[PDB]
């Protein structure tokens, strides 16, 4: 069975939610109900199988390349993502970005400030994620921090399942060429499962699902919610997520 | 002198007791001062082999302390009756 | 922490070793995020977290497969009283009796370890080495898993007489005293022999009988119960069942050892 | 019907038969000689065979069962003998 | 390593190692040789091939190799089953036939006799073709016993 993790200061979380982002009934919707819903579904989709012994991160890595297990992958992704996000907005387990994080921002985002990159993240989430998705600030193997936007339950770890492009609507030739290159690179792998190496790891994660903002913000105003999230990150966690 | 380490310069019941204490942890003092051996049968058996008849000495002995402990032992030696009786005494103490 | 590693330069990417350490940092912190796993069997935990004898239920013996006996065509009828019935062409072992015998044998192991006696764990089937080694190491005991040399007890001088021996104090602390050749040459007989596969270890059982060593064994549907002092009816063919019973006995021995050290520290 | 055997001193095959793979050289030679018998000697219709023959016999003109081991290893386990 | 020597090694990466000797010519000369007088055998062979070149004006070594490949029988019946022959055995048979033919000629010098025999063979005039045909015919007749 997969069980929802116990959070630090759960009583305060149930009484007053997360200050400056979520009310009590908002955090209950996004964690104490959504995470329970996802863990129950994952348990029902993996019980009596090998995957029941693995953590959601390992499940999503194992099932990422198998088309028919996509539903499990989705669950295993959202669960994982939903705890990456909650963990880095929890009040505590005044935190400030580390020198290393800001140094890597200056070395990645054209020597820009952190607030400018925050505004870029607001813009990226506003445009490239129609409906449900996730916003990430991720570190590649090149020590480069970049902004990644996944639709629905795409993962930041494995690029063939990023789901960063909405193919329901029209796409630019640049995006199509990107997809073609990624398809060729996937075909380049020799492993019979057809998997590839991808060392991208998430530094910051924001939940753009309606379970996070809809109750407290409204149908619009997701930009306000994302702004509140990024202005009130738990920088102890975010600083620990960067390799020293 | 050039005595090798582990060598000594230059009765049977004593050697039986020492060997059996080393091999089985039984008390040597009891064996030496409270057991009496009595040979029961002493035979020459023989085996026919392609190179002639090979004779062996066979000894069946009994040992005991006259206090409810008794043991039979058999020993066999192609060289001497002393050796067959020694092995029989050994076996008898082991079978107490 | 990680000596003789040369970091990379900020201009250049992560190296393979830097990537390894980076994903280790990820693994210990964030890889386990999302859900905690409950009520799922992990094979290693039978060895490192065996339960106490008092906490064992029939259900946990059954989940380990201890109840699954030999084919009814290979029945040794002297094991009749241990059997619960037959199901799917095999005999089922009565796990109530298994639990009672297991608690008795565990108490014997605990008592012998508490008295500072020597405990030997014998199992010569394929993948039993890990459990035997861990049982020995947590009981301050001894084990064999490769092969039982016939005569290891009844011919100890010719076999085990050459290997080294050691004087130890009440706390099992090496004294590093020099032993005499006579002391080194003596037999050092186990105080308790526990055999995981007694059917393939008749030599050891007979030697223990001759050498007068009490013995514990896992007795399957084809094994002779009277050849051991303290039988445990159970499946001797499954590594899970064998490791469950062995871990129980090893923990009982560990508790006996802990009690001995406790009073020797008071 | 099942015919169980009594306890045997052994379980051994007297002369185990093995996989004697045929030599490619001899097969090529037979095909070439058949070709010469049918289509005439030094016929061009199977010069390829000649070439292949020349290629295969060039350096060398010519280009054990384990049943008893496993039978001896497993006999005691599978013989279905009653317990002692 | 220096760059010039790295370049040399790169250049030789692709080149195959040259052969120490021509195995076929080595075999033929060793078949001519007696009493370890190799230089004399090599002189005889090279002089015969010189005559072959001078009368045909082609690479005499290639002509010799074509001659030996064509004249030698591919298989032979032995005690009666056909058996295939390897290249060395074929060259031995063909060379023995060639020497027997050459020793029917008039010159006192063996090099001249051998050279003009090899010239005649290079122009498709040799009685040993009949020997090859007879051997092949026997092999065909006994193909059933392979
Ligand atoms: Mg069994």
């Amino acid at each position: 069975i997969h069980v929802v993790p116990k959070l630090p200061n759960s009583k305060a979380l149930l009484q007053n939610g997360v200050p400056n982002i979520l009310s009590s009934s908002g955090f209950k919707t996004v964690w104490f109900d959504y995470q329970r819903y996802l863990c129950d579904k994952l348990t029902l989709a993996t019980a009596g199988q090998s995957l029941e012994s693995y953590y959601p991160f390992h499940i999503l890595l194992k099932t990422a390349g198998n088309p028919l297990q996509s539903n499990i992958f989705n669950l295993a992704s959202s669960i994982h993502n939903n705890h990456l996000f909650v963990e880095n907005i929890l009040p505590s387990a005044k935190t400030e970005p580390s020198r290393l994080f800001l140094s890597k921002i200056k070395d990645s985002f054209n020597g820009s400030d952190w607030e400018v990159v925050k505004e870029e993240m607001i813009y990226r989430a506003e445009n490239e994620v129609l409906g449900q998705g996730w916003l990430f600030l991720v570190e590649n193997n090149e020590k480069k921090l970049f902004i990644l936007t996944s639709n629905n339950n795409g993962t930041p770890y494995y690029f063939p399942r990023n789901q960063s492009f909405d193919l329901n609507s029209a796409i630019s030739i640049d995006e199509f060429a990107t997809l073609k290159q990624m398809k060729e690179l996937i075909g380049k792998s020799t492993k019979l499962n057809g998997k590839v190496q991808d060392w991208t790891m998430p530094i910051i994660c924001v939940n753009l699902w309606d379970h996070a903002y809809l109750h407290d913000y409204g149908v619009g105003n997701r930009s306000k919610y994302v702004k509140n999230v990024l202005d009130n990150l738990n920088w102890s966690v975010v600083n620990n997520r960067i390799f020293s | 002198n050039i005595l090798p380490p582990g060598v000594s310069l230059p009765s049977k019941s004593a050697d039986v007791a020492a060997g059996l204490h080393k091999q089985t942890g039984v008390d040597p003092d009891y064996i030496t001062r409270k057991l009496t051996m009595k040979p029961l049968v002493m035979k020459r058996v023989s085996n026919q082999t392609g190179k002639g008849k090979i004779a062996s000495f066979y000894a069946l002995v009994v040992v005991g302390d006259k206090n409810g402990m008794v043991g039979l032992g058999e020993g066999k030696s192609r060289e001497e009756m002393s050796k067959a009786i020694f092995k029989a005494h050994w076996d008898a103490v082991r079978n107490l | 922490p990680y000596p003789n590693l040369i970091p990379s330069a900020n201009d250049k990417p992560y190296s393979s070793q830097e990537l390894f350490l980076r994903q280790l940092n990820h693994s210990m912190r964030t890889a386990k995020l999302g859900a905690t796993i409950s009520k799922v069997y992990y094979p290693h935990k039978d060895i490192f977290y065996p339960p106490l004898p008092e906490n064992i239920t029939v259900e946990s013996l059954m989940s380990a497969g201890v109840h699954l006996g030999q084919s009814t065509s290979l029945w040794r009828s002297s094991t009749q009283s241990y059997i619960y019935g037959e199901y799917k062409g095999i005999h089922i072992i009565d796990l109530n009796q298994t639990l009672s015998y297991l608690k008795r044998a565990a108490k014997v192991v605990e008592g012998v370890s508490e008295s500072g006696g020597i405990i030997l764990f014998l199992g010569t089937r394929q993948g039993q080495k890990r459990g035997l080694e861990e049982a020995a190491k947590k009981t301050h005991g001894y084990y064999v898993s490769t092969r039982w040399i016939p005569g290891t007890l009844t011919n100890s001088t010719e076999i085990s007489g050459i290997w080294e021996k050691q004087e130890i104090d009440s706390n099992d602390n090496p004294t590093e005293r020099a032993l005499s050749p006579n002391e080194t040459s003596k037999q050092v007989k186990p105080d308790l022999l526990v055999v995981l596969n007694p059917t393939e270890n008749r030599n050891a059982l007979l030697e223990a009988i001759k050498s007068r060593v009490p013995t514990i064994a896992i007795i399957d549907t084809d094994s002779e119960p009277s050849l051991v002092t303290y039988p445990i009816p159970g499946n001797d063919d499954s590594l899970r069942s064998v490791n469950f019973l062995l871990g129980v006995l090893a923990r009982a021995g560990q508790r006996g050892l802990q009690n001995r050290l406790a009073r020797n520290n008071e | 019907p099942v015919y169980r055997l009594p306890p045997l001193p052994r379980l051994k095959v007297k002369k185990p038969i093995i996989r004697q793979e045929a030599n490619k050289c001899l097969v090529l030679m037979s095909n070439l000689l058949q070709c010469w018998s049918s289509y005439g000697h030094m016929s061009p219709k199977c010069a390829g065979l000649v070439t292949e023959l020349k290629s295969c016999t060039s350096e060398s003109a010519l280009g054990k069962s384990n049943i008893n081991y496993h039978a001896a290893r497993l006999y005691d386990r599978i013989n279905g003998k009653p317990h002692d | 390593p220096t760059a010039e020597q790295l370049a040399q090694w790169e250049a030789l990466k692709s080149v195959p190692i040259p052969p120490r000797k021509n195995a076929t010519l080595d075999h033929i000369t060793n078949m001519i040789m007696r009493h370890g007088k190799k230089e004399k055998a090599q002189t005889i062979l090279s002089r015969a091939l010189y005559l072959v070149y001078c009368q045909t004006r082609q690479d005499p070594i290639q002509a010799l190799e074509k001659s030996l490949d064509e004249l030698a029988p591919l298989m032979m019946t032995k005690t009666v089953i056909p058996v295939p022959l390897n290249k060395r055995q074929r060259n031995r048979i063909a060379w023995n036939w060639i020497v027997q033919s050459a020793n029917q000629r008039v010159s006192s010098d063996f090099a001249v006799r051998l050279g003009e025999e090899l010239t005649a063979i290079a122009k498709g005039t040799s009685s040993a073709f009949e020997k090859r045909d007879q051997i092949h015919k026997t092999a065909i007749a006994h193909r059933a016993y392979i």
